[PDB]
């Protein structure tokens, strides 16, 4: 088994937290969801690989322009994360997070995660939204910022339902195993 | 960890450490507080418990057991033991306020009521100036350890067996070197999530609402200062490079 690392970037609330608790537990927490997450070592096997991926959030370090690049080195995989429920977490990708990880990641594979998919159909959501002139993320929208910014590939996932949470890691093994 | 805290923190929440028939006398509202503070209490154990794994486990068995150059444990381990000192000395103040705070017979039933005051302290006068130090000047080298680390790693052979053999324990799984450089320097941007999640929960009591505001600010004061204070040192750069930058 060789040792990948992988860090999540994104804006405060797109979801990265939980959808980190989320697949390191396989299960959406019954009784307390953490408020933050520590790190954690998955033992994967991708396509007959077997990898140990370091997980970390970069979570509470958002407004720390010198704190948050030390999360960076030796990173193999990026997981860029915008909300489904919010396109304002999607404008940040493209001139704030996407320059920043190309930086201090040069030539690390990034895959774009639209997260909360649950609540594309959701009432509440949607009523919210409308008052801003706004509507939850479409689909295409998401593959057009991920072909932009030269992701590696586009993927959405539900941290509540557990919906596409493992997909989204095996392929995030796949992406850190490439040459 | 000593046996004691680890089992009065096994729980994955407060609600699930208190006896169910104590747990059925609060309401709803103390019990989300309750589990905030129960988790900066449980992380803190864990941080306390890795900087115990840099000085003890790392640190100590290479200047027992390995022949490196002066200097060189030094900076693998940018001040380790003052790090140390200023979250033990917080996690012994934490833990003492669950332990005034116990049920007379019991050694699981408490509630605290009172964090905010604990807070304001740890994140203002000389206790915050040495935090902010220690920070300031553990960040800045951060870059020059991992750097470090990773030359001893693929030059020295005794230094791989040596790190290997320690690291083989299952525990030690999330504890490499660069991990705990990394969990620590991570460990002060966690604070203000936690503390604005506990005041979410804690304005039942003006007082303490009021309390828990004064140190989410004195947190983000401390945040600041450190960020600002942090430029990466680098073995070899020459003044040229620093002046020009
Ligand atoms: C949404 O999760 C999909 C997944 O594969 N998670 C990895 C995973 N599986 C585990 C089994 C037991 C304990 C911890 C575990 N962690
Ligand atoms: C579904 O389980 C019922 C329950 O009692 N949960 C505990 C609990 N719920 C919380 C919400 C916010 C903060 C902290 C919390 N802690």
């Amino acid at each position: 088994a060789i040792r990948k690392k992988l860090v999540i970037v994104g804006d405060g609330a797109c979801g990265k937290t939980c959808l980190l608790i989320v697949f390191s537990k396989d299960q959406f927490p019954e009784v307390y969801v953490p408020t933050v997450f520590e790190n954690y070592v998955a033992d994967i096997e991708v396509d007959g690989k077997q990898v140990e991926l370091a997980l970390w959030d970069t979570a509470g370090q958002e407004d720390y322009d010198r704190l948050r690049p030390l999360s960076y080195p030796d990173t193999d995989v990026i997981l860029m994360c915008f909300s489904i429920d919010s396109p304002d977490s999607l404008e940040n990708i493209p001139e704030k997070w996407t320059p920043e990880v190309k930086h201090f990641c040069p030539n690390v594979p990034i895959i774009l995660v639209g997260n909360k998919k649950d609540l594309r159909n959701d009432e509440h959501t949607r009523r919210e939204l409308a008052k801003m002139k706004q509507e939850p993320v479409k689909p295409e929208e998401g593959r057009d910022m991920a072909n932009r910014i030269g992701a590696f590939g586009y993927m959405e996932c539900s941290a509540k339902t557990k919906d596409g949470v493992r997909e989204v890691f095996e392929m995030a093994t796949r992406a850190a195993l490439q040459a | 960890s000593m046996e004691m805290d680890e089992k009065d923190f096994a729980a994955d929440s407060w609600s699930l450490a208190v006896d169910s028939s104590f747990l059925q006398q609060h309401k709803k509202e103390v019990m989300k507080q309750q589990d905030v503070i129960y988790e900066l209490i449980q992380t803190e154990l864990h941080h306390v418990r890795t900087l115990k794994i840099m000085t003890r486990l790392f640190r100590t068995g290479m200047l027992e057991e390995l022949h490196l150059e002066p200097g060189v444990v030094q900076g693998l381990f940018p001040c380790v033991d003052e790090l140390s000192d200023i979250h033990t000395r917080f996690l012994s103040q934490l833990l003492e306020r669950r332990r005034q705070a116990l049920c007379p017979g019991s050694t699981r039933n408490f509630v605290i009521h009172r964090l905010g005051d604990l807070l304001i302290s740890q994140f203002s006068g000389p206790s915050a100036e040495q935090m902010c130090k220690t920070y300031s000047e553990f960040c800045s080298r951060h870059s020059k350890a991992l750097k470090l680390y990773k030359e001893l790693y693929a030059r020295d052979k005794r230094f791989q067996q040596f790190i290997r053999k320690v690291t083989r324990p299952a525990v030690l799984k999330r504890h490499g070197v660069q991990e705990c450089i990394l969990l620590v320097t991570q460990r002060i941007t966690k604070y203000p999530l936690l503390i604005s999640r506990i005041l979410q929960h804690s304005h039942g009591i003006e007082e303490e609402r009021q309390d828990l505001t004064t140190a989410l600010g004195l947190v983000k004061e401390l945040l600041s200062n450190v960020d600002e204070g942090i430029y990466q040192l680098e073995k070899g750069a020459r003044l040229q490079e620093i002046y020009n930058r």
